[PDB]
């Protein structure tokens, strides 16, 4: 539908309070302002430093409006705007070098994590602490996390490792929970456990995500895997791989389709029923936000006396890519609608432009699954 | 034209749209200054396969992969004194304009005859495809430049008696 | 010592250069760093490019001599921002040498002079000259 | 420019300056000098006898017994035997010119005394000049070793007087101009419509003195040099001397003024692909 | 996949492959360099523009096509259309595949050796040959056994052959072209009182007389019209929108070939020059060969010129046998495509020399104290 | 393993389709013997360079997704080794190979545990 770039930064990460408003950013190297949507401009709204490790993710639980900041240091906090600004609120871990992705245990408990230092630091909220504080499964994983989901009843966690090996484990801490529901992967479900294993080390898990209610799993590798296990096919799995440009991004849209995107820059569709290893593909979904009367002979005339790049191709109708996808296009969400019934569509880039997106033109179909 | 050059820099083209792959992750165990990924590799399933691509029989590739960054080494039928030490007086000349062009693995490696160091830095730098829409090609193309040096080296030769003798 | 003649002076320096021969007590010379070719930019007619045969095309002179040249403009491979010249100093030197000097650089030895703040590259791919066109059996 | 003389810039300069200090009278600084020329020269200058008021040059070659063999010294008792001199030891000869060996006209000597390097090769080529003259094949050889990674020889026959050669290749970038450019001189002389005999061989000195393909297919150049009466008249003759006196070493540097020369193309080059790279963007 | 076939000669290039149909790399044999201050330095141009784009910017061009020693001396300015082959119509190396050259009869001591310097050490072919380029004609034709007549823009010669054994006494060779035809040609632009009449456009000449020009029927008679006459007269367009028109110098310069005795040329004309071949010629042959005189060249697509030459060698002629004159559509075009279409017959590169031969002892191996 | 006899059978009996299946057949993945491989490698490249142009791609569109992905880490297998021109062969082998699997087909390969 729509973009614009009010000014160019390398955005890097964005999030929000839920009415999607106040974008916060992970910055060019140690220095971030949030932005508003004036409306539809984008406007400065605040300065912030003192997570002073780069930016890496956040968990902006956006209801409570408290964003527990990562990255490359340990003075990470629940940033929280305290009326004046957004602001730090420590967390204590046992994580080394830096953290680069935090997520909440849905119903808010607490968060799961992703360290510069092989592990899970399981963190928890101490009064006590004034603070947060951690233990840690350092073993019986090997290698630290890149992406988390936790399955809806909170307790239970999904992640993509650096470990590689497809497992699924639990991580409860008695002074703060108790033990979750018989999880059909797996029930031994203390602090630290495995429940279940897809036997893929296939790649590093770089994207992992529910179905609409996560009866199923997807998952992919930055190796580009695309993969799948579901519990009600009786702890069955999937794996595939694209053939497009390596991944960026994957979603469920539902229990049965999927975006995903690469260094294409275009989002493709994937499809399914419940047939196993049946992954399959829907194409190529979006349109450029371009069309061919772009031009200016005289600055084309001016520098082609000087040389720079002057001998001319449709890669820079995209700064190289063509489709204007630019020197890179770097995040996708939904804005409204849902992994259900989506009214809008969004995405980043190395341009630093908001961009909204055509979605219901592909409305077209009715019904999923086959048990098989 | 050397048409199969097409199925061969295609499919290069091909393997670098395959495996567009580098971006950057700094530290986990050791430290986060972002090393020579490609010299540095400890360990497989992180990243990319180290492969060799054959043109013929003398000529042929290296390219080898850290998932964040790459060697290049590329392999030339030429196998004369005059066809080595001879561009090999500019391959001498070469070495500093790569300080002033910053992605050479900054020597004439032999089993090849060249080799690159290749980096994410770069993705980030300026642009996207475009890039290896020029790179890849005009890799040729300062070869078809050897043709540019033959003649104006063999004239060099046709500088001979046309000074001495030809003074009078 | 010698190759089959022994070491000798020449200190290189950015306004004059200097020097003497072996057996006398002083500078025989302290001369002009300066050498005159036309630069008057109208490059015209019957063209060519990629050929390097025998010429009917060059226009140039060197040394105190070269200051008297019109159009000619006099040069000065002397350090002072230009730098890149050391190009020229070669083929300047190879005169001087050859012609001036009329000497033979692969039976002498020699000692010659840099500043303090040099960077290696201008010296070092020299150096292949010094060894493979002035061959010099020993320098530094 | 690239052009030389058989007196020395050097030399001539310095010592007419002596000389115009000698007609001034004037009192010394220390000059002693060996140095070194095309053909192998030691040069030598001084201020001999001790005293304020001599200078001596002098000059040593190994191959001087090789010369003093034949009688070069006639000629030279004319043109330098004119002044008053003596070999000075370690030198093969001298020349004294203490400042009361000076003429009226100082400046007179100056040049043929610098010249004396060719004129004393000259000094001994008017035997195979006369050999000729007289109608003689074979005469005399003057068989020098100048050098010895080559090889020479100068005879005479009735028509035509001659010289001949040996030198070893070194690089086979060398030897592809050898064995191509002077046949375009051997078969090519239009544009150059003057020249006597000179034969460049790859492999291939004559009959009398060597023997022909006496080099690996092409590692040895055997050159030749042989004249028409059109050079072996008393004038053409002098001009042409001259070249020969510096000819293949003259040459031999001339190769690496070109080496050098190229990389303006080179820079160029070099400089347009630093502009080509931009162009990724 | 393949070998190299090409005509490397006069006119046009008029190269493609072994065994096609046609030649395809086509552009003039002739290219130009600026005879300009570049006045809007650094616009981005080399130092020369080449056959077509020669013709493209030929206001712009100095040019060459050396003595008449000779139909060139320093063909190392083929040098560059060597290279303007290779890539500039071609994009490949010589040095992949097998090569027939060509080059004429009677060339002076030096050509092979300098030629095959270049072609292994410089084009480093795998294996070669040098043809000469008179029967590819008769391959065409699928002959063998006639007269065989070249004229073109390089040169001329007048070929009899039997099976082979072609007369070493009785083959003509000429250095003449339609290359010669314009200095008589163009000093009537001052009886045309055209005060503006240069070097380039001696190509626009040549157009004209390519597009309008014949040979007089019966010249005295053509004489007598042009002094009745103008519809002989013919209009032609000029580059800023002017035409002129002009048409009685239309046939009589193309007089000349009988009267070189134009420029005073103590030359015979064509025909009765010609007929000496046969004079030499064995006598016995001379019936059979009124069915066998093939003729041919881009000098050649003129009107009037046939029946003339006929009528004119039938003044030298007995009647007493039957003829044929032949001489086919497109014989102008058609000599690489019978020398392309040789190398089918595969034997042909059996001669070869190849580098190792080259390299060994030299193209000493192979070069002119050789027959 | 491949079977050399089977492989010839096919070759020689103008079955250029079923030689390619057959010398596809049992891959050497499992065998960290890398000479085991190069037999299999040698079996295949022989089937690669004994083709004809216009053969190849019907033999390729009879091959399943498996088959090609396989076939690519023979082909990569081959241009590894420089000789007789075979990487020209091998070049139009891969356009056919890259029009059936396409490049997701490349991506595989370099994502590989184990391979030929």
């Amino acid at each position: 539908m729509a973009y614009h770039s009010f000014l160019v930064e390398p955005i890097s990460c964005h999030a929000w309070n839920k009415d999607r408003t106040q974008i916060a950013i992970c910055p060019n190297n140690h220095e971030v302002h949030i932005y508003e949507k004036s409306g539809n401009k984008w406007v400065q709204v605040h300065e912030l430093k003192e997570h002073n490790g780069q930016v890496t993710g956040v968990d902006w639980a956006p209801d409570s409006n408290r964003i527990v900041t990562c990255g490359t240091d340990r003075n990470a906090y629940v940033w929280t705007l305290k009326g004046r600004t957004w602001k730090p609120t420590l967390v204590i871990l046992r994580i080394n070098r830096a953290a680069r992705c935090v997520r909440w245990a849905p119903n808010e408990k607490k968060f799961a994590v992703g360290s510069g230092s092989r592990v899970i630091s399981i963190c928890y909220f101490e009064q006590e602490n004034d603070w947060w504080v951690c233990k840690h499964i350092k073993k019986p994983i090997r290698s630290t996390v890149l992406s988390l989901d936790w399955h809806p009843n909170s307790v239970l966690l999904a992640a993509g490792s650096c470990d590689f090996k497809c497992r699924i484990f639990s991580a409860y801490i008695k002074e703060v929970e108790e033990r979750p529901a018989p999880t059909p992967w797996g029930s031994k479900m203390p602090f630290g456990e495995l429940m279940f294993e897809s036997s893929s080390s296939c790649g590093w898990v770089h994207g992992v995500c529910f179905s609409a209610n996560g009866s199923r799993v997807a998952w992919v590798s930055h190796d580009s895997t695309v993969c799948l296990a579901d519990a009600d096919k009786k702890m069955a799995v999937a794996t595939l791989a694209s053939e497009t440009l390596p991944l960026l991004a994957v979603t469920f849209i539902t229990e049965s389709s999927l975006v995903a995107a690469g260094h294409d820059c275009f989002p493709v569709l994937f499809t399914y029923d419940s047939a196993a290893g049946k992954l399959s593909f829907g194409g190529r979904l979006d349109v450029p936000k371009q069309s061919s009367q772009r031009g200016l002979t005289a600055r084309e005339r001016f520098q082609n006396l000087d040389k720079k790049a002057s001998s001319e191709g449709s890669a820079a109708a995209g700064a190289g890519l063509d489709s204007l996808h630019k020197n890179s296009v770097s995040q996708i969400s939904v804005l409204s609608g849902g992994k259900a019934k989506c009214s809008q569509f969004c995405t980043t880039g190395m341009d630093g432009g908001m961009s909204i997106w055509d979605v219901r033109s592909l409305e077209s179909a009715l019904k999923d699954l086959k048990i098989v | 034209m050397t048409a199969t050059l097409r199925p061969y820099l295609s499919a290069v083209r091909a393997t670098l749209q395959a495996a567009l792959c580098l971006e950057n992750f700094s530290s986990q165990v050791v430290e986060r200054h972002n090393k020579p990924e490609v010299e540095v590799r400890s360990s497989k399933e992180l990243l990319l396969q180290p492969v060799t691509i054959s043109r013929n029989e003398k000529e042929k590739v290296l390219i080898e992969g850290s998932i964040n960054s790459v060697r290049v080494s590329i392999a030339v039928k030429q196998a004369d004194e005059i066809e080595k030490i001879l561009c090999h007086k500019f391959m001498r000349f070469m070495m500093m304009r790569a300080e002033n062009f910053f992605i050479l693995r900054r020597k004439p490696v032999e089993g090849y005859d060249i080799s690159f160091l290749i980096t994410n830095f770069h993705t980030e730098q300026m642009y996207k495809h475009k890039l290896v829409d020029f790179v890849i090609h005009f890799m040729e193309e300062i070869d078809k430049e050897i043709s540019e040096m033959k003649l104006s080296v063999n004239a060099r030769a046709r500088i001979v008696a046309e000074e001495f003798l030809k003074n009078f | 010592m010698a190759g089959r003649l022994p070491a000798c002076v020449v200190d290189c320096g950015t306004g004059y250069t200097k020097l003497g021969y072996a057996g006398n007590t002083e500078p025989q010379f302290i001369i002009p760093s300066c050498i005159a070719i036309k630069e008057s930019a109208k490059v015209g007619d019957q063209a060519q490019r990629r050929v390097m045969k025998g010429v009917d095309d060059l226009d140039f002179f060197i040394g105190d001599e070269a200051i008297e040249k019109p159009t000619y403009a006099t040069k000065w491979p002397i350090r002072h921002g230009i730098v890149e010249d050391w190009d020229l100093m070669e083929r300047f030197m190879e005169q001087v040498i050859f012609k001036y000097l009329r000497a033979e650089p692969e039976d002498h030895y020699f000692l010659l002079t840099e500043p303090p703040l040099n960077t290696p590259e201008n010296r070092e791919y020299t150096a292949e000259i010094m060894f493979e066109s002035f061959n010099v059996p020993g320098l530094y | 420019m690239i052009l030389l003389e058989v007196n020395n810039r050097i030399i001539e300069e310095t010592l007419a300056l002596k000389f115009e200090n000698a007609a001034a009278g004037n009192k010394p600084e220390a000059v002693e000098v060996t140095f070194a020329d095309f053909d192998g020269v030691l040069y030598h200058i001084s201020n001999p006898n001790g005293d304020k008021t001599k200078v001596m040059v002098s000059i040593s070659l190994k191959f001087y017994k090789e010369l003093q063999a034949h009688g070069a010294d006639e000629l030279l008792k004319r043109v330098y035997g004119s002044y008053l001199v003596n070999p000075e030891s370690g030198y093969n000869v001298s020349l004294l010119y203490d400042l009361e060996n000076l003429p009226a006209s100082k400046d007179s000597i100056v040049h043929q005394a610098g010249m004396l390097k060719r004129n004393c090769f000259a000094s001994v080529f008017e035997k195979y000049f006369q050999f000729q003259e007289e109608g003689k094949e074979g005469e005399n050889r003057a068989v020098i070793h100048y050098r010895d990674d080559e090889t020479m020889y100068v005879e005479s026959k009735k028509d035509r007087v001659t010289v001949v050669f040996s030198t070893v290749f070194k690089d086979d970038d060398d030897v592809v101009i050898g064995k191509v450019f002077m046949q375009e001189f051997k078969e090519g002389r239009r544009a150059s419509h003057t020249a006597p005999q000179v034969l460049f061989s790859h492999r291939e000195p004559p009959l009398e003195l060597k023997d022909t393909d006496a080099a690996v297919g092409d590692n040895i150049g055997y050159i030749t040099f042989v004249l028409f009466p059109r050079h072996t008249n008393a004038s053409a003759r002098d001009n042409t001397i001259n070249l020969i006196h510096t000819f293949r070493d003259y040459l031999h540097y001339h190769i690496k003024c070109s080496k050098a020369y190229i990389h303006t193309r080179m820079r160029a080059k070099t400089s347009d692909f630093l502009k080509v790279l931009n162009r990724a963007r | 996949t393949t070998a190299l076939v090409c005509d490397n000669g006069s006119g046009l290039v008029k190269a493609g492959f072994a065994g096609d149909d046609a030649p395809r790399a086509v552009f003039p044999s002739i290219v130009g360099r600026p005879r300009h201050q570049g006045v809007m330095v650094g616009m981005g141009q080399k130092d020369s523009y080449v056959g077509d784009e020669a013709q493209s910017k030929r206001g712009i061009l100095t040019l060459k096509y050396p003595i008449e020693h000779g139909i060139i001396t320093n063909w190392d300015d083929m040098e560059k259309i060597w290279h303007h082959t290779f890539y500039n119509e071609l994009r490949v190396a010589p040095e992949e595949h097998p090569t027939l050259l060509t080059e004429a009869p009677l060339n002076p001591k030096a050509n092979r050796e300098k030629m095959t310097q270049i072609m292994f050490e410089t084009f480093n072919v795998p294996a070669m040959y040098v043809a000469i380029q008179a029967v590819l004609s008769l391959y065409a034709s699928g002959r063998t056994t006639g007269i065989v007549l070249d004229s073109g823009d390089g040169v001329t010669h007048n070929v009899p052959i039997y099976e082979g054994y072609a007369l070493p006494h009785a083959i003509m060779r000429l250095d003449l072209a339609g290359r010669d035809l314009t200095d008589y040609l163009m000093k009537i632009l001052t009886e045309r009182g055209y005060s503006f009449v240069t070097t380039a456009e001696r190509e626009i000449v040549r157009d004209i007389k390519e597009k309008l020009c014949y040979v007089a029927l019966d010249f005295e008679n053509e004489m007598a019209t042009a002094a009745s006459s103008s519809s002989l007269e013919k209009s032609y367009e000029l580059p800023d929108g002017q035409v002129i028109t002009i048409g009685n110098e239309r046939f009589r310069c193309p007089e000349t070939l009988f009267q070189p005795s134009f420029i005073g040329m103590e030359s015979a004309g064509i025909h009765e020059t010609t007929y000496n071949s046969i004079m030499k010629c064995d006598i016995d042959i001379r019936k059979d060969l009124y069915a066998n005189n093939v003729m041919s060249g881009g000098t050649t697509m003129y009107p009037g010129i046939a029946d003339r030459m006929q009528k004119e060698i039938t003044a030298l002629a007995p009647s007493t046998m039957k003829i044929k004159i032949i001489a086919p559509p497109e014989r102008k075009y058609s000599v690489w495509i019978g020398g392309s279409i040789l190398a089918s017959l595969s034997t042909f590169q059996q001669m070869w020399i190849t580098k190792q031969e080259y390299d060994e002892a030299g193209p000493s191996i192979v070069h002119r104290k050789c027959f | 393993g491949p079977d050399e006899g089977e492989v010839d059978s096919c070759l020689r009996q103008g079955n250029m389709t079923a030689a390619l299946q057959a010398a596809l057949k049992n891959p050497p993945i499992n065998t960290k013997s890398q000479a085991v491989k190069d037999r299999a490698g040698s079996i295949v490249l022989k089937v690669l360079i004994s083709f004809k142009a216009n053969d190849i791609e019907k033999a390729v569109q009879s091959l399943d997704k498996n088959g090609v992905d396989l076939l690519m880490k023979y082909i990569y297998k081959g241009f590894e080794s420089p000789s007789d021109n075979s990487s020209a062969v091998l070049l139009q082998w891969h356009e056919k190979a890259l029009a059936a699997g396409g490049v997701g087909s490349i991506v595989r390969v370099l994502t590989a545990r184990k391979t030929v």
